[PDB]
C-alpha cells in the first residue's frame, strides 16, 4: 500500500551540501517515522539518522554535525541534506519508514521500558558520487547482430554512475540482459547490454535501446540493424 | 566494517549467530541486504516477521534472559546468499545506532553452469569515429570466476582489456563484461580477434573477423 | 572510593579502591557495586558513610535473619498470667486470666510502620495505647484479617568475594546479571481499603470526627519507609501510597541497604552481604502504628 523512491543530484562536489528527496505513495507523510540509510562500497549499512510523525530530529554521532533532516507535509516528500561533503560520503542512500516498538521488561511506571526502531518499507535507493570530476554524456554505439541471434549497444565513455537501458522504451523485456559498467584508467564507465531475440525477426521488427543518464540530463536512443 | 563468513548446504538450515549479545531484555532486527539492493526485513520483534517473508525464516523470542539471538533459515536455497544484519535492541546498552556486523551466507552445493561468451566486433560508427572497442560478453555460469584471454590471430594482447568481475544475475548466476579497446588500424590489418574463456578446467572461445 | 554511575529511585555506583591481601605489603585494586544510600561523596570521590563515626562487621553469609518463633518462660517457683478475653485493651481487668509456664512462639519480626507476620485479633480491630488524649504515645492497630504484602528484589544479583587479609573475605556486590529493575513491594487494593475502613471506624470510637492518613514526618531513612528484612537484604519502601485516605495493586518504591545500623545504637553497623540470584518474600501484615499530631 505504501511505497517509496529517492532522488537525488547523482553528482556531488566536495564541500559541498547534498540534497536528496523522497516521494511517499498511498499514506500519510506525517504519519510514521522516516529514516535515512547509506551503504558504501567497503562499509556496512551506516543508519543515518530518523524522523518522527511529530517532525522531532536525532541523528547519528556519526554525523549530528552536518545533517538536517527536514519534511514537507504539504505533499509527501522527505528531505535531507549532508552539509561538508567529503570523498568517504558517497554511497547508494536509502529512506524507510521507521516503525516505533515498545518493549516493556519491567514495570510501565517504574520506566522499565526502552524504545526500538524497526524499518520495514525502503526505498529503491539513489546512487551519489562525491569527485571533483566533471560529468559527462555517453556515447552508445550500436551492436549489430548475426537458432537465436544477439545484438545490443555499447554505451561507451561516461560519468558517473548509473545509466538506464531499455529496450523498445520498455516493449522488449524478454532475454534482456545489462551488463555491470566498467571503469577504465580514464575515469569514467562503460556499460553494455544485450538482447537474446528470435533469428525469425532480423528486418521487420526493428530493436530500438533507450540509454538514460540522468546526472548530464543527456538523454540519447539507437536503432540495431545487421 | 568486517564481515564474516558463513556457508550452509544448499537445502539446509542456516544458523546465523547475531553479533552482539545482549546485556539485558532485548528487541532483535534481521534484515537480509544484498550490496546494491534494498535491504528487507526479515524479523523486526524477537521473532515476529512481518507480511511477505516465508515462514523459513525464524528467530529466537527472549522469554527467558540468557537465550541467545539467531535467525534460522531453514531450507536454504540459492537466494538465500546474502548479507544479514543483526540490530540489537536491549535494556541496558544505548541507542543502538549501528546494525552491527554482517554475516555472508554463501549457500554451497550449487549446480555449476557453463559460460554463455558473446563477441561483438567494432561498430560501423564507431570505427568512422576512428575508435574500435570489442566486447566480449560471458554470462549465465557459475561459480562466479572466470578468465578472459585475448588472442590477435595467433599471438595474446593483453595491453587494452579491461574485464568486469563478476556479478550475480536474477537467476542467481553470474555474468561480467571483457573490453578489449584498440585502434581501427589495429582492427583491419589483424586476420582474426578471439576471446577465451576460462571456467573451471574448461576453456570455449568465440571469434570475430574484420569483413 | 572512586565512583562512576551506572548505566544509559535505586543509584546504584560502580567503585574502584585499592585494598589489602593475603600478605601486608601488596595491594589489589579492586571494584564493588555500593547502593548510593550506603555512601557519601567527599568531594567522584566517594566513602563509605559509616567510617566518620563508626566500624562496620559484615555478617557472617553462614547465619540466616530467618525469624522463628521464641519461647518465653518463668523459672521455677514463677508464673506467668495469659488474659485469654478476646477484646482485651491491652490494660486494665482480665475477666479471663490462665496460668502458663511459658509463652507462644513469638517470632521476632523486626520492621517498621507495618507489623509483618503477627498474631490476629480474633473479632473486630482491636487498638491499643496508653494515654490516647496524649498524641506522644504510639498507638499499636492489631488487625483481625491479614493483607498480603508481596515484595521481590528483582535484580539478579552475583557475589564476588574479595581477600582482605588471611582468612579475611568481604563478599562484594558483583555484576547485575540480565535486566535492571526496581525492587519494591505489592499489596491488594480493596483489601488495604477494605482494611483501612476497619482501622478507620475503630480510631473514631475514640476520638467521636474525620481522620486522615498521610505520609510519614521526615528525616532519617529508617524511621520514615517501611524498613524490613526480605531474603537477606533489608528493603526500605516508601508507604506514602498506603496511608492516603481520609475517613489491581498499589506498589511500594523500596530502596536496598548494606549498612544498616539496626538497632539505632551508639555507633554499630551490619555490612549486609549481597544475596546472589533473586530475592522475592511474602509476608502477612498482621499489625500496625500510628501517630497522632493534635
Ligand atoms: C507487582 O506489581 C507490579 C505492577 O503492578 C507487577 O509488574 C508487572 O510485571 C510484569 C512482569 O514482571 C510485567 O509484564 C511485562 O509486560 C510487558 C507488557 O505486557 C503487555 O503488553 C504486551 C504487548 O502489548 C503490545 O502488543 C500487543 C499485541 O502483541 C497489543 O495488543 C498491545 O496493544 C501492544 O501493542 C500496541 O501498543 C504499543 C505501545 O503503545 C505500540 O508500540 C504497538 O505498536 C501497538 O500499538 C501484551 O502482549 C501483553 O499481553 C499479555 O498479558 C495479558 C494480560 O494483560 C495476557 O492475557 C496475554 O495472554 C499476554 O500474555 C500485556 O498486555 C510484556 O511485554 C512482558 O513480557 C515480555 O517481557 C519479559 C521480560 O522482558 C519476557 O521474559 C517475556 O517472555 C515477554 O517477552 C515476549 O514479548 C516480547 C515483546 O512482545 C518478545 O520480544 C519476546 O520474544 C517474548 O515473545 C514471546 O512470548 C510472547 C508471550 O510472552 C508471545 O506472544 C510471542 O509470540 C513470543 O513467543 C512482561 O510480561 C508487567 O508489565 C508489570 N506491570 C506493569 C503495570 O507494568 C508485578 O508483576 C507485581 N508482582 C511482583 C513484582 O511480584
Ligand atoms: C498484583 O500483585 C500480585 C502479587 O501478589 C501479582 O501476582 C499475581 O498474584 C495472584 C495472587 O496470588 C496470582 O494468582 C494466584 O495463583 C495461584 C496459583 O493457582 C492461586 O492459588 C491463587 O488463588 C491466585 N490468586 C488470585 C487472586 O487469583 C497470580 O498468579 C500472580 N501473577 C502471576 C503472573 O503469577 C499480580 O500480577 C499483580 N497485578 C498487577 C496488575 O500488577
Ligand atoms: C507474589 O507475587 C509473585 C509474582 O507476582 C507470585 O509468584 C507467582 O506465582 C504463580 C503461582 O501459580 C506462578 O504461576 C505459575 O507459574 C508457573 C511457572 O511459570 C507456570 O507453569 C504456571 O502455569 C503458573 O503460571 C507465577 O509464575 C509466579 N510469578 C513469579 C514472577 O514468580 C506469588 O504467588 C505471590 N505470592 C502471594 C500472592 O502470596
Ligand atoms: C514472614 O513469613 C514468611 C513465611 O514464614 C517469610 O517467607 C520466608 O522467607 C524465607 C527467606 O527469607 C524463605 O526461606 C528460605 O529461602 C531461601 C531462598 O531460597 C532458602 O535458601 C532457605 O533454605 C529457605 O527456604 C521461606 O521459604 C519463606 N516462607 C514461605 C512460606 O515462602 C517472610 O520472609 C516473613 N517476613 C519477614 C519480614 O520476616
Ligand atoms: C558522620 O557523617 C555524617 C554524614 O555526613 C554526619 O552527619 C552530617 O553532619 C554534618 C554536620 O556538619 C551535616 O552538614 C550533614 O547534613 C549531616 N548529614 C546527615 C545525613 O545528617 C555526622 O555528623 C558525622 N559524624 C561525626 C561524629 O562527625
Ligand atoms: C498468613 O495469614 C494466613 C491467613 O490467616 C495464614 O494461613 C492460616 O494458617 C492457619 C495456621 O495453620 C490455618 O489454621 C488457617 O486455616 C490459614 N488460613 C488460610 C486462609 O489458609 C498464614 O499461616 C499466615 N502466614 C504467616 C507467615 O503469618
Ligand atoms: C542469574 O544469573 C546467573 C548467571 O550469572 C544465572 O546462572 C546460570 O543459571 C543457569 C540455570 O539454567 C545455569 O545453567 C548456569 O550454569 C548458571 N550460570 C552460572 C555462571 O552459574 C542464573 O540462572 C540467573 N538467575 C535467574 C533467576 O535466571
Ligand atoms: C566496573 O568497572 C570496571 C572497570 O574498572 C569494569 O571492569 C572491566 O570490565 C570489562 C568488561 O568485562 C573488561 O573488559 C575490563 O578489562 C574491566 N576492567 C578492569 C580494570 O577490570 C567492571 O566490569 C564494572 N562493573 C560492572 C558491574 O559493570
Ligand atoms: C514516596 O513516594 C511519593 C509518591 O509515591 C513521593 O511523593 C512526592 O514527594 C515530593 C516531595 O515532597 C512531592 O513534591 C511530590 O508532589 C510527591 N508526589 C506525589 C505525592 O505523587 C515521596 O517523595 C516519596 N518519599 C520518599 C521518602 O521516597
Ligand atoms: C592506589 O594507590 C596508588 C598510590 O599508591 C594511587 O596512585 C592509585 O590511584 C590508587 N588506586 C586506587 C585508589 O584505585
Ligand atoms: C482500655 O480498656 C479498659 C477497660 O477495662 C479501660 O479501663 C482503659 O481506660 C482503656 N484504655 C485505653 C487506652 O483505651
Ligand atoms: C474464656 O475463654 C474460653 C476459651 O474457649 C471460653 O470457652 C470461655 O467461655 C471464656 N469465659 C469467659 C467468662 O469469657
Ligand atoms: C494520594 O491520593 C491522591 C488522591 O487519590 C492521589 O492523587 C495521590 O497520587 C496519592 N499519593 C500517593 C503517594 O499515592
Amino acid at each position: 500500500q505504501v511505497q517509496l523512491q529517492e532522488s537525488g543530484p547523482g553528482l556531488v562536489k566536495p564541500s559541498e551540501t547534498l540534497s536528496l528527496t523522497c516521494t511517499v505513495s498511498g499514506g500519510s507523510i506525517s504519519n510514521y517515522y522516516w529514516s535515512w540509510i547509506r551503504q558504501s562500497p567497503g562499509k556496512g549499512l551506516e543508519w543515518i539518522g530518523y524522523i518522527s510523525d511529530s517532525e522531532s530530529t536525532n541523528y547519528n554521532p556519526s554525523l549530528k554535525s552536518r545533517v538536517i533532516i527536514s519534511v514537507d507535509t504539504s505533499k509527501n516528500q522527505l528531505s535531507l541534506k549532508l552539509n561538508s561533503v567529503t570523498a568517504a560520503d558517497s554511497a547508494i542512500y536509502y529512506c524507510a519508514r521507521a516503525q516505533q516498538g515498545k518493549r516493556i521488561y519491567g514495570m510501565v511506571s517504574f520506566g522499565e521500558f526502552f524504545y526500538y526502531y524497526y524499518m520495514d518499507v525502503w526505498g529503491k535507493g539513489t546512487t551519489v558520487t562525491v569527485s571533483s570530476a566533471s560529468t559527462k554524456g555517453p556515447s552508445v554505439f550500436p551492436l549489430a547482430p548475426s537458432g537465436t541471434a544477439a545484438l545490443g549497444c555499447l554505451v561507451k565513455d561516461y560519468f558517473p554512475e548509473p545509466v538506464t537501458v531499455s529496450w523498445n522504451s520498455g516493449a522488449l523485456t524478454s532475454g534482456v540482459h545489462t551488463f555491470p559498467a566498467v571503469l577504465q584508467s580514464s575515469g569514467l564507465y562503460s556499460l553494455s547490454s544485450v538482447v537474446t531475440v528470435p533469428s525469425s525477426s532480423l528486418g521487420t521488427q526493428t530493436y530500438i535501446c533507450n540509454v538514460n543518464h540522468k546526472p548530464s540530463n543527456t538523454k540519447v536512443d539507437k536503432k540495431v540493424e545487421p | 566494517s568486517y564481515v564474516r563468513p558463513l556457508s550452509v548446504a544448499l537445502g539446509e538450515t542456516a544458523s546465523i549467530s547475531c553479533g552482539r549479545q545482549a546485556l539485558g531484555s532485548r528487541a532483535v532486527q534481521w534484515y537480509q541486504h544484498r550490496p546494491g539492493q534494498a535491504p528487507i526485513l526479515l524479523i523486526y520483534n524477537n521473532q515476529d516477521r512481518p507480511s511477505g517473508i516465508p515462514e523459513r525464516f525464524s528467530g529466537t523470542p527472549d522469554i527467558n534472559f540468557g537465550t541467545r539471538a539467531t535467525l534460522t533459515i531453514s531450507g536454504v536455497e540459492a537466494g538465500d546468499e546474502a548479507d544479514y544484519y543483526c540490530h540489537m535492541w536491549d535494556s541496558r546498552s544505548g541507542f543502538s545506532w549501528s546494525f552491527g556486523g554482517a554475516t555472508r551466507l554463501t549457500v554451497l552445493g550449487q549446480p555449476k553452469a557453463a559460460p554463455s561468451v558473446t563477441l561483438f566486433p567494432p561498430s560501423s560508427e564507431e570505427l568512422q569515429a576512428n575508435k574500435a572497442t570489442l566486447v566480449c560478453l560471458i554470462s549465465d555460469f557459475y561459480p562466479g570466476a572466470v578468465t578472459v584471454a585475448w588472442k590477435a590471430d595467433s599471438s595474446p594482447v593483453k595491453a587494452g582489456v579491461e574485464t568486469t568481475t563478476p556479478s550475480k544475475q536474477s537467476n542467481n548466476k553470474y555474468a561480467a563484461s571483457s573490453y578489449l579497446s584498440l585502434t581501427p588500424m589495429q582492427w583491419k590489418m589483424h586476420k582474426s580477434y578471439s576471446c577465451q574463456v576460462t571456467h573451471e578446467g574448461s576453456t570455449v572461445e568465440k571469434t570475430v573477423a574484420p569483413t | 572510593l572512586h565512583c562512576t554511575n551506572f548505566n544509559p529511585r535505586e543509584e546504584i555506583k560502580n567503585c574502584s579502591f585499592n585494598m589489602t591481601t593475603e600478605l601486608r605489603d601488596k595491594k589489589q585494586r579492586v571494584h564493588s557495586l555500593f547502593y548510593k544510600l550506603d555512601i557519601v561523596q567527599i568531594n567522584s570521590e566517594y566513602r563509605l558513610i559509616n567510617c566518620n563515626t563508626s566500624a562496620c562487621t559484615q555478617a557472617c553469609p553462614k547465619v540466616s535473619f530467618e525469624p522463628i518463633p521464641i519461647h518465653y518462660c518463668a523459672p521455677a517457683g514463677f508464673a506467668i498470667l495469659k488474659c485469654k478475653d478476646e477484646e482485651f485493651n491491652g490494660t486494665g481487668p482480665c475477666k479471663n486470666v490462665s496460668t502458663v509456664q511459658c509463652t507462644h512462639g513469638i517470632k521476632p519480626v523486626v520492621s517498621t510502620q507495618l507489623l509483618l507476620n503477627g498474631s490476629l485479633a480474633k473479632k473486630e480491630v482491636k487498638i491499643r495505647s496508653e494515654n490516647i488524649t496524649n498524641n506522644v504515645k504510639t498507638i499499636i492497630v492489631q488487625l483481625v484479617n491479614p493483607v498480603i504484602i508481596n515484595c521481590t528484589r528483582p535484580n539478579n544479583n552475583t557475589r564476588k568475594s574479595i581477600r582482605i587479609g588471611p582468612g579475611q573475605a568481604f563478599y562484594a556486590t558483583g555484576a547485575i546479571i540480565g535486566d535492571i529493575r526496581q525492587a519494591h513491594c505489592n499489596v491488594s487494593r480493596s483489601d488495604w481499603n477494605k482494611t483501612l475502613q476497619q482501622v478507620a471506624r475503630q480510631l473514631r470510637k475514640h476520638f467521636v470526627k474525620t481522620i486522615i492518613f498521610t505520609n510519614s514526618s521526615g528525616g532519617d531513612l529508617e524511621v520514615t519507609t517501611h524498613s524490613f528484612n526480605c531474603g537477606g537484604e533489608f528493603f526500605y519502601c516508601n508507604t506514602s501510597g498506603l496511608f492516603n485516605s481520609t475517613w489491581e495493586n498499589i506498589t511500594l518504591p523500596c530502596r536496598i541497604k548494606q549498612i544498616i545500623n539496626m538497632w539505632q545504637r551508639t555507633g554499630q553497623c551490619m555490612y549486609a552481604p549481597p544475596i546472589p540470584g533473586v530475592i522475592s518474600c511474602v509476608s502477612n501484615i498482621t499489625g500496625l502504628l500510628l501517630t497522632r499530631d493534635g
